[PDB]
RNA sequence: GGGAUGACCCCAGGCGGUAGGGGAGCGUUCCCGAUGCCGAUGAAGGCCGACCCGCGAGGGCGGCUGGAGGUAAGGGAAGUGCGAAUGCCGGCAUGAGUAACGAUAAAGAGGGUGAGAAUCCCUCUCGCCGUAAGCCCAAGGGUUCCUACGCAAUGGUCGUC
RNA sequence: UGGGGCUAGGAGUGAAAAGCUAACCGAGCCCGGAGAUAGCUGGUUCUCCCCGAAAUGACUUUAGGGUCAGCCUCAGGCGC
RNA sequence: AGGGAAAGGUGAAAAGAACCCCGGGAGGGGAGUGAAAUAGAGCCUGAAACCGUGGGCUUACAAGCAGUCACGGCCCCAAGGGGUUGUGGCGUGCCUAUUGAAGCAUGAGCCGGCGACUCACGGUCGUGGGCGAGCUUAAGCCGUUGAGGCGGAGGCGUA
């Protein structure tokens, strides 16, 4: 419902800021918040776990979302806007001059 | 080097607490404790509390050395009041303001060379 | 001294109630005004 | 609210001038003999005490 | 008066001012100029100056603050300039550590508990009500009843209640 | 004296004061007509330049309000 | 019946401050995140009244609409300025209303923000233009989608 966008569970390059030019997989997409995942932004948010059953939270943490426009999908080369193709029976998406 | 304290939002009127802060301004840490010990005021308790946390900080955090310490300066500034209603005769209703304070203490080390 | 408000629940319902207001054309208009205003109570809040 | 009332706002200067005498006094103290402490004179005090008299603890 | 009208040089007069009449300007918001020009090497706004230009309203210049906007030359519209209205809204002052703390039935001590107790719990003294200041129903009130954890606020002080 | 009822705004009620009718009744309260009207009182916001009054007469259900005249100002014309 | 408020904003991202230290807590002080933490949570910018601390000049034989003019001393970058004020000269608040007000006549505690000569249609002078014995269109119709054309019924003027 107009919510839908650009990339999904697959390989992408960053063109952002801090992590410019990177390549990482599946973005575990939101999208209520318009973001992604990659293997990119990491920060250590200081912890003690949700309940210190299986005690403390550790000190390297997880990936940050990252704004969904900073990523750019890729195939036999680099980025390319996605285009769309009929198949003559179903529907899928071809990169501009290549495939998928 | 100096150590700093600051106790915010304490719930007592400035004009009243100042009275005792002005007592210890510029004195050895040792005397201050006794001045407050035997000064006979609600504000004692409050200022004592802030005088100690300051000196802990000097020793512990800036390795300054208990014996050399004194009150370099101190002051108490005003915070935002608590407004409350007081009914009167012929049902007239005044507003009473419960005043409030931010208490500050800073220690230094006497002499050097 | 004894004052003006002397609550009695029978009295209130018979006087300012719903069924009461709908009997009289004037009472009918009260609601109609109230509803168009978006009041959350058309009649005084009365129960147990 | 009634009869007599101030004619003018009292000026900052004359406010503070009233208060010249509001200054405080430090409590008067002597060293607790028969123990290292300060205490106000003519007082029993509980780091110490007296002799032919009562005080804190002894075990 | 020069008169190469130069709006610049020379000469001579006028210039106290309420109600009012007339003439010039300065600044605020918005529009064309704009698919432009300035801008993170710092926009608007804020704080300072003994400097520069204007008779003046104003405009420049410099230093600190601020962090994303601003908008010439020449013109066009108007919710366009506040000190007063026992003006309106909000904020903070004075009186002031001043009057008060709501029946003149009345208190004292010892033990607990607690970071902290005149103000909580227990005990022993003392005082006050007793066609009540005791008990039982009706109205009205709407969980205030009981219990465990609490004390920022509410309690006219304190508070572990 | 408790509970249940009835009467209202030029209307009720009143052993009669113009009393009472939801803490101000010689005519209740609310909303509307409505931004009533107010010859009365108050207030009216940046700068410089030139000129600069009146508090009289006539009439006025007029007399602290007006209309004409008089006295201030600007523009055009006339020229001792 | 009816009346009727106040109250918006961290940061690009919560990375919203683990752990230690004083404190019953609330607060703070280290540490750490961030470009920035007087961006730390009724947190952008943070003006004024109002309340503090520190520093220079200054005051206890004076007398005043609180200022100005002149000397003189001290304190801070240099033949000149800035700050402060000892002595001497001179000086009846602002506004309104009034024949006349410092007036013992009205209003105002102080600061900030809101706050009062407008618009439509007629009319009448003045003025910058167009066309002229003539000048001008209204409703509407056609286009534009920030484009303009057409439309003489009518109106004023020529006695």
């Amino acid at each position: 419902r107009v919510k839908m966008h650009v990339k999904k569970g697959d390989t992408v390059l960053v063109a952002s800021g801090k992590y410019k030019g990177r390549v990482g997989k599946v973005k575990e997409v939101l999208p209520k918040k318009y973001a992604v995942i990659v293997e990119g932004v990491n920060i250590v948010k200081k912890a003690v776990r949700v309940s210190p059953k299986y005690p403390q939270g550790g000190f390297i943490e997880k990936e940050a979302p990252l704004h969904a426009s900073k990523v750019r999908p890729i195939c036999p080369a680099c980025g390319k806007p996605t285009r769309v193709r009929k198949k003559f029976l179903e529907n899928g998406k071809k990169i501009r001059v290549c495939a998928k | 080097m100096e150590a700093k304290a600051i106790a915010r939002y304490v719930r007592i009127s400035p004009r009243k607490v100042r009275l005792v802060v002005d007592l210890i301004r510029g004195k050895s840490l040792e005397e201050a404790r006794n001045i407050l010990r035997y000064t006979n005021k609600r504000g004692a308790y409050f200022v004592a509390k802030v005088l100690e946390s300051a000196a802990a900080n000097a020793v512990n955090n800036h390795d300054m050395l208990e014996d050399r310490l004194y009150v370099k300066a101190a002051y108490v500034d005003e915070g935002p009041a608590l407004k409350r209603v007081l009914p009167r005769a012929r049902g007239r209703a005044d507003i009473i303001k419960k005043r409030t304070s931010h208490i500050t203490v800073i220690l230094g080390e006497k002499h050097g060379k | 001294m004894k004052r003006t408000w002397q609550p009695n629940r029978r009295k209130r319902a018979k006087t300012h109630g719903f069924r009461a207001r709908m009997r009289t054309p004037g009472g009918r208009k009260v609601l109609k005004r109230r509803r168009q205003k978006g009041r959350w109570r058309l009649t005084p809040a009365v129960r147990k | 609210a009634k009869h007599p009332v101030p004619k003018k706002k009292t000026s900052k200067a004359r406010r503070d001038a009233r208060r010249s005498h509001h200054a405080l006094t430090p409590p008067t103290l002597v060293p607790c003999p028969e123990c290292k402490a300060m205490k106000p004179p003519h007082t029993v005090c509980p780091e110490c005490g007296y002799y032919a008299g009562r005080k804190v603890l002894e075990v």
